[PDB]
């Protein structure tokens, strides 16, 4: 046995291309819409739950994670590629962070180790890249609220708001017309409802659309009383109701 | 760990790897080397293709390897450094457990043997560099020329040219050079020296290096205007 | 492509035969033993006539009592003479004594065959491993990059070696001097050679029980030069 | 707290002629007060005209010995069923002690055999691998006992020539093989008096170039 | 043990006795503590016989490997060196060992002492071992530059003797070296015993003893 | 080895360093150098447990003469002596520490400053006008205290070292055989052959 | 086995050119251009963003210059997650070297350093290399004010002004032809804008589109001042030297 | 040919053709011979040269005082393999104080060269091996395959041309497993045997080598004159 292959499976073509990320970013196009937009006071990031079965209980799959209190994360592309992606970025938040300085790291240094994963297996033996281009949204003390989109290469942009996947396109172009730097976080909710019904073919509802935000803190959400300073998560995914109701306004 | 042959032989008994590694010497820039009585003279070519350089902080094409022992090349420049950095390190190991320098031969014969283990060891390429050592062994007033190639063999030089349009400057070398009567003097071996790299240079300007190793570690190089004034007193004479 | 270690459909591992290959285009190195010595002298070859022509050593010592001549890709050969060095050393240091020529040949020969996916590729070059020991006196082996070993009484290696290996078949004979037999190798390089035989491009050396393995000076190859020339034009 | 070495008695005796040589050994094995065996062998055949004995800790003089006729062995194989001369062996041997410097062979050590000109041979060795050529050399638990002895019987140390007074040493002549057999037992008998760890019975090997025979005496059992 | 060496005008003289002692035991009284590395190199040994002899010996072979390699014999500083390195590995694991490496070279004659506790020293004078002591005495009271060979020779010898009288764990016989540019040359082996006597009577010294 | 002394003047630095080895009752040299040129204005000198000593001044030798050739350039005795405290500190957390302790006498070209620098066994770093290690400082330092001045010559330094090396000879029990001095200034590094 | 699939990243092609370091060049030269020129009092790098967006955030946004220390700064161009790689590996040599010496590390001994690293992946281990080419721009007290570049070679050479990614062989044919040695910062500030405005495969050059720094002993004596210049500051320049 | 570039690959018809080239590299080896009856094992070889200058190439390997065998192929990897053999005789020796059945010493050169055969980046062996042997259940003759196949029998012989001395042996097997207390006779059958397998050349004095083991006769190799008797 062992892993005989020690060499590069992603290398440079005579015209400069790197095949291997190119067809990963294919994959991406192939994958379902998701989207981010940033607010004055908040963040969102949304998505389609595609339901591959009527039978699957759709609400077992999270395609929208917590990465830390603060910080959520939301794809495109592999499923499975995304699930071990947020596995990683989970644990790195408190080996390469928590654990030395005893708080969580701030959106752009944990996109910054997720787009260093995502780089290595662009670059080390025997590994295909990740199929999967992540949006991450996230608040800290110092930075503010953030929204950052990291690709298979290991490259991280910030965006004020943005969509990748089927219909990104024109998804951001209809966000090129509405956003604007005065937006409250009820409003780029309601921007990103209106943006994701363009993409979707079939039920459009709070059981067919998962939608969670970055902003105010959560002491219900804590579970625990007695320290000032922890003040619970600006991380909240809606429910099926609360996105129903924002439909009936739309 | 990456363990492929990449240096292998082929059905008429070739290493094309090593081979195409010559190809990549040939490409480099033409060095030049010639032993006079009391002295030895390193050469170098500067391509001009480049300008807006600056001169003093880029990587010079001589290097030191200890302060009686040089090392020029031609080839690959990258692949170079990991050669002068071994080999600066064993001379530094030699003193440190020998309690000598090392002869110019020894040192030679060290950085052969790093080109040739890069030939069949898996998961590497040979160097794409020959390189020209020269210096006195110690407590020595002999000079001291060797040559060095991608395959591991070593060789002892009167004179001798590596890099581009060396087969040129070699042919002028075999004519004008005489054992039975070297460069008597530093002048008379730089001047050698510098009509040779005139055959290819281009240019008597920049692109002309010249260092010049004498006994008891007297190690120094040529500045530009020093170089011009033999170009200068060349082509003078040549005007007849 | 293809394994390093590969057998061809006739039974032969690839990289070993195109290995012999490169030693066809080696310079030429010759050995001939006799009762009061083994010979040994090799082609130079310089590339150039700046080339310092007594820095080629194509002849080397391995021990007081065991000498070396070789032919090929002779960057090759550095490792195997110092394995070989280090190998007659240590067992003087194990068992107080001199080491046979054929234990130290066997030594050398055990590398051959060690490649593979180690080094990654065989030796390109052939030796001639030349010495003397008190059980079975003067020897004189062909180590090849195949792990094989033959003794001879005499062998040619090198370009020039089948023209010259015909010609040691009729000179000769079990009652050759040390004397003729430097003349004898000398007459065979002086043959196959491509430019003219002379002190500075072609080399001897010997290994008798008396003084060991000596390496000849220009000045007394010269002499054997002219005293080969004398007596061809003798007759 | 556990103790690996241990301490089994036995003494043994060489002595090199001008063509022959002996290697001697009582065949008592005991630990502390009591006797293990009576007759418990000491000294080998090892090969190629050579005997030995390696003893202190049986243990590890057991494993000495096996490793030396296994280094014999290979020493045929690897260099053409060659003859290993005894100056090889104790080279050889050296390098077998010291491979444990930081875990020693716990032993005295003695081979007997011949040279390559035929003349008698006895190599002595220290736990570690200092090893000596002697004429004459007794190891073990009553060496300090034996060794005057010899020193006095076969160099004459201290024996001068009558009538000179001190002028003149007795010269060194050569003993012969029956009147070396007769020191042997004479110096067995007398340790066997004085030391408790010596007796039962002793076993010579004696070494020529016809090969290896041996004798065997007994000794007091008390 | 005694053991001396010095460098002189000829050359360097090397001196040694030959007891071992294992305890109050006399073990042997034969041994060779002069170790000849190469014609032209000798090492003494003292304290460890069995470290002393192993690591000189392999240290003889890896002078041997270097005229190999490099067609010239080793110097006595790098030979030194060599050794000191290679006992500096195992310090404080146990070794016992006190030499001098007494040679010839390109710089002349060449005298190094090194011992296990990592010492490395060029010196004209030396003695190691448990007699060294009463050895100093009479080496520093007559040691010249300009000493001939026939006096440098009994100057080494006379100087064991004096330890081999007082020093209980040596004596049994002087062995005798004297180190030229063509190489060592034995002086042969001499009995304490007689050699004693002989200098008692010839030069009036050891009053104190009867005879 | 036994006594190391160091004092920086105006112009330049004085390392006096005894001559003795001893093995046991018995002194093996009374000429002896403990001291090591790292480069051609840095000397140090050295003291500690046999072998451990020389073994590791040789090894800083060669470190910086590897770094002088690598560059083209001397090394700054500040970044030497960093580079030397980092080894040792490094050094007494291994399996077998290096006994040694040092003393980093440089003139540093860029500043025109002479700099004194004491570095112990356990890599503690001092910079200072004057240093010693072991007993030394014990006998001199009150010396030092009430004479130095940092105006001072190099003969005046040397004067005040033959004071300090009086008291030494004067009241320790043993006898060191006594001392090399080396000076460092622009010039570079030498030896006083008459003390 | 596993040979099959194998692409064999570190060899020769028959005329001596490493294949993946040539396409390696090939990737950069799509890149970004980004501009380096040295002055008697200052260093000047400028870099130009690949089309971005309106909805991008500028003011968080570094894709091109990068901090390695208080001394040294980089300008990348080509693979902005390989060259991240590169540059955390920089800036922990430049802490070791601070460790060691208690001296700032020599701009020359960085880029040496790195350029090794480069080299490395052309001669063994069979992975890719990077496909990275920088401009370091940096001080120290042996050579004062330097620029150097290195590519996927592990090849660096020192300049007076430079250019690296998209369009280099007009860009240095114009810095061939405006620079002078005698020439002060804030003249270089505008000779490496106009060579951009005119290179830039872009219709206009604007803010939004460009990264500036400097490195300037404009600091308050003996010492020496980076300035990472933000977008507010990039549109005010280039209204002063008279593009937009 | 698309199936024989290592030894890791079936081909279609589930042929080992890396092992199979091994094999043919033992056929154009020189022939060698063994037999035996119940009291002694015979092996005798034919012994190469390069030219009339060069000695003739040992064949036979001595493993233990009771066992040893001849080759054919690459002599390199009959030197593994009996070195392998050498040290299991001894550790069977050493530890258990027992002389190594022969049959036990085939199954584990099966093993060795198998592991060979299934693995990447290695490859098969290119020599075959005629082991005999005297243990406690008597004579032995075994005959090895690089494929890792071994088999026990009355007589065989392997190399070049050695379907002639088969021949003749599957003749003569009652006649000489009767030579019971009579080693020259089974010498003079092997050398009868080997003697079917030559063309052009005939036995001489030192082409000729000879071994033998047996009730109480060591493992011993006969060459030179000591086989001039035999010719
Ligand atoms: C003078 C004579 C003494 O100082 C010299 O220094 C000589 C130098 C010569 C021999 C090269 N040194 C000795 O004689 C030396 C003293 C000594 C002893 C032990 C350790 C260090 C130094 N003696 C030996 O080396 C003897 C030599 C024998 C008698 C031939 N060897 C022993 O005593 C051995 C070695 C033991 C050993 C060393 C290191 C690790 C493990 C073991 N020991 C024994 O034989 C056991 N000994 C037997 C006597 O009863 C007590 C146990
Ligand atoms: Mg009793």
């Amino acid at each position: 046995m062992t892993d005989r292959y020690s060499f590069s499976l992603t290398t440079f073509s005579p015209s400069g291309k790197l095949g291997q990320i190119d067809y990963a970013l294919t994959a991406v196009k192939q994958g379902v819409t998701s989207l981010g937009i940033k607010a004055t006071n908040g963040v969102v990031i949304a998505t389609e739950k595609k339901s591959s079965s009527p039978l699957a209980m759709s609400e077992t799959l999270s395609k929208v994670s917590l990465l830390t209190p603060d910080i959520g994360a939301v794809y495109s592309g592999m499923g499975p590629d995304y699930r071990v992606l947020v596995d990683k970025s989970r644990k790195v938040a408190h080996t390469s962070y928590k654990r030395i300085y005893g708080e969580y790291p701030p959106t752009k240094l944990l996109v910054s180790e997720v787009a260093k994963i995502m780089q290595e297996a662009t670059q080390s033996g025997g590994v295909r890249p990740f199929g999967v281009s992540l949006l991450i949204a996230g608040h800290d003390e110092f930075n503010g609220f953030s929204l950052y989109q990291v690709d298979p290469s290991g490259s991280y942009f910030p965006w004020k708001a943005t969509a990748i996947g089927k219909g990104s396109v024109a998804a951001k172009t209809f966000l090129e017309k509405r956003w604007n730097d005065e937006l409250e976080l009820e409003d780029a909710i309601h921007i990103a409802l209106l943006t994701l019904k363009e993409s979707v073919e079939g039920e459009f509802n709070g059981d067919t659309i998962e939608l969670a935000i970055i902003g105010d803190e959560n002491p219900d959400l804590l579970g625990y009383t007695g320290i000032p300073t922890d003040k619970g998560p600006r991380f909240r995914k809606l429910t099926s109701q609360e996105i129903n109701d924002r439909l009936e306004a739309l | 760990g990456y363990d492929r042959a990449l240096s292998i032989f082929s059905p008429d008994g070739h290493i094309f790897q090593v081979e195409y590694a010559l190809e990549a010497v040939k490409r480099g820039t033409c060095a030049v080397g010639v032993k006079g009585k009391n002295c030895v003279v390193l050469g170098c070519e500067r391509r001009s293709t480049l300008k807006l350089q600056d001169t003093r902080i880029t990587p010079s094409k001589v290097s030191k390897i200890d302060s009686h022992v040089v090392l020029s090349f031609s080839g690959l420049n990258a692949d170079s450094r990991i050669l002068i950095e071994k080999a600066r390190v064993e001379a530094q190991s030699h003193r440190l457990t020998l309690e000598d320098p090392v002869t110019v031969e020894y040192l030679t014969r060290y950085v052969a043997g790093v080109q040739q283990r890069y030939t069949q060891s898996g998961g590497v390429r040979p160097f794409g560099v020959s390189t020209l050592i020269a210096g006195f062994d110690p407590r020595d007033d002999e000079p001291k020329l060797y040559q060095t190639e991608p395959s591991g063999i070593y060789s002892s030089w009167s004179a001798q040219t590596i890099g581009r349009n060396s087969k040129t400057v070699r042919e002028f070398l075999e004519k004008n050079y005489d054992r039975k009567e070297p460069p008597a003097t530093v002048e008379e071996c730089v001047k050698l020296t510098v009509r040779s790299l005139l055959e290819v240079v281009q240019t008597g300007a920049k692109n002309i290096e010249i260092t010049v190793v004498k006994p008891d570690s007297d190690i120094v190089a040529l500045s530009s205007e020093e170089i011009n004034q033999y170009v200068t007193q060349i082509e003078q004479e040549k005007q007849e | 492509d293809r394994g390093v270690s590969t057998f061809s459909p006739e039974g032969r591992l690839f990289q070993v035969e195109y290995s012999l290959e490169a030693i066809k285009l080696g310079s030429t190195a010759i050995g001939i033993a006799t009762k009061e010595g083994v010979v040994l002298g090799v082609e130079k070859r310089a590339t150039s006539p700046l080339l310092e022509s007594d820095s080629i050593e194509k002849i080397v010592e391995i021990d007081r009592h065991i000498g070396c001549a070789m032919s090929g890709l002779t960057a090759d050969a550095r490792s195997m003479i110092e394995h070989a060095r280090t190998a007659a050393v240590t067992h003087n240091l194990y068992y107080d004594e001199d080491i046979n020529v054929e234990s130290l040949t066997q030594s050398v020969c055990d590398l051959a065959l060690r490649f593979g996916e180690l080094m990654s590729r065989p030796f390109g070059v052939a030796l001639l491993i030349a010495g003397h020991d008190a059980d079975d006196g003067y020897q004189l082996f062909h180590a090849e990059p195949s792990g094989t070993f033959y003794r001879y009484n005499a062998k040619a290696i090198g370009s020039g070696s089948e023209g010259a290996q015909a010609e040691l078949l009729n000179e000769w004979h079990s009652s050759l001097t040390l004397k003729e037999a430097e003349l004898l190798v000398l007459k065979i390089l002086k043959q196959v050679m491509e430019e003219k035989l002379d002190e500075n491009n072609a080399q001897l050396s010997c290994i008798t029980k008396q003084d060991g393995f000596k390496i000849y000076d220009n000045e007394k190859t010269a002499e054997l030069i002219k005293e080969l020339k004398e007596k061809e034009a003798a007759e | 707290q556990f103790n690996p070495y241990g301490d089994n008695g036995g003494t043994i005796l060489g002595i090199a002629g001008e063509d022959f040589a002996v290697l001697a050994g009582d065949t008592r094995n005991i630990t502390d007060y009591s006797i293990n065996s009576r007759y418990e062998p000491k000294v080998f055949d090892c090969g190629d005209n050579i005997v030995m004995s390696a003893n202190g800790f049986a243990a590890d003089g057991d494993a000495l010995v096996k490793r030396f006729k296994n280094s014999v062995k290979w020493y045929h194989f690897d260099h053409n069923d060659k003859k290993l001369s005894i100056n090889s062996a104790a080279r050889n041997i050296q390098h077998l002690l010291y491979s444990r410097r930081f875990f020693p062979y716990y032993v005295y050590n003695i081979i007997a055999g011949l040279d390559e000109d035929g003349k008698g041979a006895v190599y002595s060795f220290d736990p570690v691998g200092s090893y000596q050529r002697e004429q004459c050399r007794a190891g073990g638990a009553a060496a300090s006992l034996i060794m005057p002895f010899l020193d006095n019987q076969v160099n004459f140390k201290n024996q001068y020539e009558p009538g000179t007074n001190g002028k003149v040493k007795k010269p060194l002549k050569y003993l012969s093989v029956e009147e070396v057999i007769k020191l042997v037992r004479d110096s067995f008998t007398s340790a066997t008096e004085r030391h408790i760890q010596v007796g039962d019975g002793l076993e010579i090997l004696i070494v020529t170039k016809d090969g290896v025979r041996k004798e065997f005496y007994e000794l007091k059992r008390d | 043990t005694t053991t001396l060496a010095f460098k002189f005008r000829h050359g360097v003289i090397v001196a040694a006795d030959s007891r071992a002692t294992a305890g109050a035991y006399i073990a042997s009284q034969t041994v060779k503590k002069v170790i000849e590395i190469n014609p032209y190199l000798l090492g003494t040994m003292a304290g460890g016989a069995a470290d002393c002899s192993f690591w000189e010996r392999l240290l003889a072979r890896q002078c041997r490997i270097y005229e190999l390699r490099n067609k010239e014999r080793i110097s006595v500083a790098a030979a030194s060196k060599l050794l000191a390195n290679m006992v500096y590995q195992y310090k404080g694991m146990g070794l016992s060992m006190g030499t001098m490496i007494c040679g010839w070279d390109k710089r002349g004659p060449g005298l190094y002492y090194v011992d296990s506790e990592g010492n490395r020293i060029s010196g004209a004078t030396f003695s190691v071992g448990s007699g060294s002591v009463y050895a100093y005495g009479v080496l520093d009271s007559n040691y010249k530059w300009d000493l001939s060979v026939e006096d440098a020779l009994y100057l080494g010898k006379r100087s064991i003797l004096a330890a081999a009288h007082r020093d209980a764990y040596s004596g049994g016989s002087v062995n005798l070296y004297h180190v030229t540019e063509d190489g060592w040359i034995y002086h042969g082996n001499h009995d304490v015993g007689e050699l004693f006597w002989k200098v008692k009577e010839e030069e009036g010294s050891f009053n104190n003893v009867i005879g | 080895m036994d006594i190391i002394l160091g004092i920086r003047v105006q112009d330049s630095v004085i390392l006096a360093s005894s001559k003795a080895v001893t093995r046991g009752i018995s002194v093996l040299k009374d000429s002896d150098d403990k001291t090591r040129q790292l480069s051609p204005h840095t000397l140090m000198s050295f003291a500690g447990e046999a072998g451990d000593t020389v073994q590791f001044a040789e090894y800083i030798q060669a470190n910086i003469q590897l770094y002088s050739i690598r560059e083209d350039y001397e090394l700054s005795p500040q970044a030497v002596s960093s580079f030397v405290r980092q080894e040792l500190a490094k050094s007494i957390r291994s399996r077998r520490p290096y006994q040694v302790n040092v003393l980093i006498g440089g003139y540093d070209k860029k500043k025109n400053k002479p700099e004194l620098y004491q570095i112990d066994y356990l890599g503690t770093k001092v910079e200072l006008p004057y240093g010693a290690h072991g007993y030394s400082g014990f006998y001199t330092f009150s010396l030092l205290d009430h004479h130095y001045r940092p105006d001072m010559t190099t003969e005046e330094g040397l004067d005040l070292l033959k004071l300090c090396v009086q008291e030494l000879e004067k009241r320790m029990p043993m006898d060191f055989k006594g001392v090399i001095v080396k000076i460092v200034d622009k010039d570079g590094i030498r030896q006083v052959d008459d003390f | 086995g596993s040979r099959r699939y194998d692409s064999r990243t570190t060899i020769f092609s028959p005329e001596g050119r490493l294949y993946q370091v040539e396409y390696a060049l090939e990737s950069i030269s799509h890149a970004g251009t980004a501009i380096g020129i040295m002055a008697s009092d200052g260093i000047v790098l400028a870099a130009e963003r690949k089309v971005t967006s309106t909805l991008l955030e500028q003011d968080t946004s570094t894709e091109k210059l990068y901090k390695l220390n208080d001394k040294i700064a980089v300008a990348v161009a080509g693979l902005t997650a390989d060259a991240e790689i590169l540059i955390n590996t920089a800036r922990i040599h430049a802490q070791n070297y601070l460790k060691t010496y208690n001296e700032d590390i020599p701009v020359e001994i960085l880029v040496r350093r790195l350029s090794d690293i480069k080299q490395g992946y052309t001669q063994h281990g069979g992975l890719r290399p990077f496909g990275v080419s920088f401009i370091y721009a940096g001080y120290d007290d042996r050579y004062g004010y330097q620029l150097y570049t290195s590519n996927p070679s592990g090849n660096y050479t020192g300049w007076k002004a430079i250019s690296v990614g998209a369009n280099t062989s007009a860009a240095q044919t114009l810095l061939q032809m405006d620079y002078k040695d005698d020439m002060k910062v804030d003249d270089a500030i505008e000779l490496a804008l106009k060579t951009l405005s005119k290179t830039t495969d872009s219709s206009a050059l604007t803010y939004d589109r460009l990264e500036f720094a400097t490195i300037r002993k404009g600091a308050n004596d003996g010492e020496v001042y980076q300035k990472i210049f933000k977008p507010q500051e990039i549109k005010d320049i280039l209204v002063k030297t008279g593009i937009t | 040919n698309n199936y024989d570039g290592d030894t890791v690959t079936f081909s279609p018809t589930g042929r080992l053709f890396q092992v199979e080239y091994a094999l043919e590299a033992i056929k154009q080896g020189s022939v060698t011979v063994g037999l035996r009856s119940n009291t002694h094992a015979v092996l005798v070889a034919l012994k190469r040269n390069a030219d009339e200058l060069s000695s003739y190439q040992k064949k036979i390997i001595k493993c233990d005082e009771h066992m040893g065998l001849s080759l054919a192929g690459l002599a390199p990897d009959a030197r593994v393999l009996s070195n392998y053999l050498r040290q299991q005789c001894n550790y069977s020796s050493l530890v258990f104080n027992r002389k190594l059945a022969v049959e036990r010493a085939g199954h584990l050169l099966c093993d060795k060269a198998q592991k060979n055969t299934q693995s990447y980046g290695g490859r098969p062996y290119g020599v075959g091996l005629l082991i005999i042997g005297y243990d406690k259940s008597g004579a032995h003759l075994l005959e090895f395959q690089p494929s890792g196949n071994v088999t026990e029998l009355y007589g065989t012989a392997i190399g070049a041309r050695s379907q002639g001395a088969k021949t003749y042996l599957e003749r003569t097997l009652d006649t000489f497993i009767k030579i019971d207390g009579n080693p020259d006779e089974l010498i003079k059958a092997g050398v009868e045997a080997i003697s079917q397998s030559l063309r052009d050349e005939s036995l001489t004095v030192d082409n000729l080598s000879i071994a033998i083991v047996g009730k109480d006769t060591p493992f011993t190799i006969y060459d030179g004159e000591a086989v001039a008797k035999y010719i």
